[PDB]
């Protein structure tokens, strides 16, 4: 990407609201507020951003080639898969990071941030640059390979270290189920599914669209304070987790900006588009990978994925990613 | 005004439904579920039992499938039922 | 009414943002989502929709005769007390069906759903069919006198097995005020008092009324998950209830429409308005009668009521009465 | 540090007022009211009694007037008060 | 003030939604609704009416000479310090009216409301006059020493109660930076470092601004809700509570208007300006006092303090000192 | 299968960190909050301590320090630990 570009767009777009927000809440955090979101506002901002997203999401699939998004869905599939991979050629086998540590800290970085992808998208409308608007859609079929990779290859390595231990399995159906139970993407799923089937054009033009940025300011400033509570969690894990949490994100956009850019060659896919999805592979689950996780990988230390997801594998994907992933797109736009 | 023991399980909030069902299939009568928080967020199972056998089944069951990995601490009281159906006289008591 | 209407009503209807919301929670329910939409957000939707539809109430009444009113608020009435009789004459005499069942779910049957008179009279704006501003306004005078009923003649037949069982003084004023206390009700009479004598036009047109639409698709939403809970009710009591709960709103609104147009002849009452009488009148009462009559009629269980109520008297006031007497108000209209 | 009864209703929500207002009169202290759920959504009392005749006579009054219709379970525990001016030594104890 | 004005202002402002719906929470809660606003609506209610107000507090202080803001700014302290000693020799001083009573309820008339400064706002634009902007950024230099001195002439006067019954050291920073933590402050400080640095006009133009008045007169209901709650805790506590809590914000507001009017006439300060500083003056904590008060002035009885500020010092200085100290600007207008 | 006491102590909303920080200090396992309310809103703290000497210290710190202005009661039952780490045997037990 331009140097000019990606100091250009950082030092504006960190004036945005959407930014503004987050560092915001992480200085009021730093200083302790006393300030508390309630939960239920938080759950309700989360589904406006995520009926609002899915209510396009639905509403251009019912006029798209469903070719045009065939291989930004088998990109935004193989990358889920390959970030949880990677995590476990590259971190895991580190010292002192427990392998099934890293195998969830992998699939909450190739799981999806709602909120990070949202944050991306009111910024490529804000920066008058344009994307297909079932893009959204690409979030799902990479929030569920990679938590299921991260579950599955976990609960081998175990498997392997049981099978080892003695010489001196894994449902999957249900946890992609289950992921496609969870609030945020059965949120989507129900604006998908309205904006095809339905005709939803009066109520999204008359609020769900309306208030989907001053929403975001509020989850954004979210979080950003819910990313300073869980720095703690880092000290108490390795030391190589921040370094992880800090170039994982701009390497996971890059490979999927990389793929991203097999089209603005084979099918068209818009430069708009690859950026969502460079976005969507840099964010980092947040909230609905650690329950999953949680559950599939109980030995795993939640400081480890928790920690490493929600304190600076979210600020970086909102903060640097954004920026630098519409930079790059953007120097593709010579003369 | 029979006796009973109060067998409290207050644990981790995503077992809620996972440890919600093996109290189900004890044999218990009922239960009551609590939010909670706290250090050492949280959920309270409250757990009246008939026999101690079942107090401790139920306590074993939990700490047997879910406690190697999520956190939570399993103590009995011993309470005095003096009404309820489903448990002391169905009628008076 | 015509066919060729509540056919293209209905298929309509459905697919509009509030029935599009109900049937809508009503598939992600099935489905088993882990979505919930907060116990505080669904009590300030029903504020909203509330004090929204009880400050044109209030504005309009400003105006109006207070004769063109005297015909639909004793139609209001005597409909509310006589679809208690009618479930007591035609439910409660079946086998299997506890008469102080039945009582309370006509008492239910009687009382007012908000949210599906708010869902029509927002059909009603959308369809270009216009109807009395303070028709909202006759909600309460049926919300009452249903559950009142209720209450009055269950605690008669308990009298009746009280005096026979030997041989071998209910307060109404109480449960009339304690009526008007609840939450939605009054915020109507909140909205309504406001209209009439403040000057709330400033709130209205930049709060109140944006938003009407936008909280009710959350609240159809809700209306048709908390729709779906309450099947496994209905299992437990007869298998009547199922047979009143579904035809007995088609009933009960027709006698209604009926009454309402003795005025399109008598007081000039709009087709709006008696669609209006009709919605109102095959609502069930979903959230403010099952307390009530929790509280009046204990003896009544509350999977025979509550579970005839929500489950099946609010899916089709809104998915099937809102379209026929849409429907039906339209046909008179030859030529 | 004085020994007291700890009475526990835990019963439907509509009761709320309607056994807030029973316990006022018995001649209570005071209480503790909670939100809770559960199968067998919901409500607590924890009611800290001087004699044992009454966190009886409260168990009974709400077992006369509410109990053959709303669901709930009366059961006591027997706790031991160490502070609390209203009940133990008004000071110290 | 002219009379033909406080008259005018206030039967029209009482017709306002702001004051309609103060006085319409007062007696929908008189007739004892079960009506709740959820208090996580109520919550962010006063997070969107504070990041608001702080926005363009912020956003009209980047051009601001920061010497036309000198005296509001050292009058907005005086009024906080002096309202409190004003307390203590008029209140404390009397029979059956423990002065470390009296020193805390002069700390929360001391202390500002957003709710009824947010209320004031929303007039002055409702009433077309103008006000420097950041004029709610004067707020927080009255509420902390406010606070502070009540906190510190209280833990004095006990240090005087000790040394004269033997006869015969507070911390100040940390309570003016637990007050600065406060949510609502926060929220502020908040909206106020955005609109300096950086440039939230997107969000506020398009959310915080259009809901701000919608939200405020749900606050304004809450306010008038909680303001009859409190009644029965004037009761218990003496009867010069009552005298005080009545004409105290009538006070409190001259000698702010007149310390205002000093800047109608040295540094150009608006008389939409020191209207702006007369209710903020004349407001009564409400919210943010009492918890402050409860913990550096433990033995205060809170009946005294919170039943004073919220039961009679809110309703009147929304109700009476808004249309009053509007009227008096508007007399100083002649010809 | 070791015995335990559970130090109750239900008081003021504001006590919350200042009470939570003097059982952390007491050498205190952990403890749960509830959030109640009641006549006589609220809070509640839940403490098994493993001695009694501790219990009633937890208890006579919170009542030298706030209990002459804030209202609340300490009552201590008497539990029965059966599972917990940190608490009864580290396994099994
Ligand atoms: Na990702
Ligand atoms: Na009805
Ligand atoms: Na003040």
């Amino acid at each position: 990407d331009f140097l000019s570009n990606f100091l250009t767009d950082f030092v504006g777009q960190l004036q945005s609201p959407t930014l503004a927000f987050l560092i915001g809440g992480m200085v009021i955090a730093a200083l302790g507020t006393q300030l508390v979101i309630p939960e239920a506002i938080s759950t309700i901002i989360v589904f406006m951003l995520l009926t609002k997203i899915g209510l396009t999401g639905g509403m251009a699939i019912r006029n798209s080639n469903l070719t045009e998004m065939l291989l930004p869905v088998a990109f935004s599939v193989i990358l889920g898969i390959l970030i949880v991979f990677i995590a476990r050629f590259t971190l895991a086998k580190l010292p002192n990071v427990r392998t099934v540590d890293a195998l969830a800290t992998g699939g909450l970085f190739g799981a999806v941030s709602g909120s990070t992808m949202a944050a991306a998208l009111t910024t490529l409308e804000e920066s008058k640059i344009s994307y297909e608007a079932w893009a959204g859609a690409l979030y799902p079929f990479m929030d569920i390979p990679a938590l299921v990779t991260a579950i599955v290859v976990a609960n081998i390595y175990l498997n392997k270290r049981k099978r080892k231990s003695a010489a001196a399995r894994v449902k999957i159906w249900p946890i992609i189920e289950e992921s496609l139970q969870g609030p945020a993407l059965s949120a989507m799923l129900l604006g998908l599914a309205l904006g095809i089937f339905t005709k939803p054009e009066s109520v999204y033009e008359g609020f769900y669209d309306p208030l989907f940025r001053g929403l975001l300011s509020i989850l954004m400033l979210i979080m950003g304070m819910e990313a300073w509570s869980r720095i703690g969690e880092l000290r108490k894990v390795a030391q190589w987790y921040v370094v992880y949490s800090l170039i994982a994100p701009i390497v996971h956009g890059f490979i999927a900006f990389g793929l991203g850019m097999i089209a603005h060659y084979a099918t068209g896919f818009s430069l708009g588009g690859v950026v969502v999805l460079a976005v969507i592979a840099a964010s980092s689950s947040d909230i609905s990978g650690p329950p999953t996780l949680r559950a599939g990988i109980p030995s795993a230390n939640p400081s480890a994925y928790i920690g490493s997801s929600t304190a600076i594998g979210t600020p970086i994907a909102i903060g640097v990613c954004i920026p630098l992933f519409i930079g790059l797109a953007q120097t593709l736009g010579a003369g | 005004a029979k006796p009973a023991n109060k067998l409290v399980i207050v644990t981790e909030k995503i077992l809620l439904k996972k440890i919600a069902k093996i109290i189900d299939e004890s044999g218990a009568k009922g239960y009551t579920v609590m939010n909670t928080g706290g250090k050492g967020a949280n959920i309270k199972f409250e757990i009246l039992t008939e026999t101690r056998e079942m107090a401790e089944e139920i306590a074993d069951r939990v700490a047997v499938k879910y406690f190697n990995d999520y956190a939570g601490i399993i103590y009995i009281c011993s309470a005095e039922v003096l009404y309820g159906h489903t448990f002391c006289g169905p009628e008076g008591c």
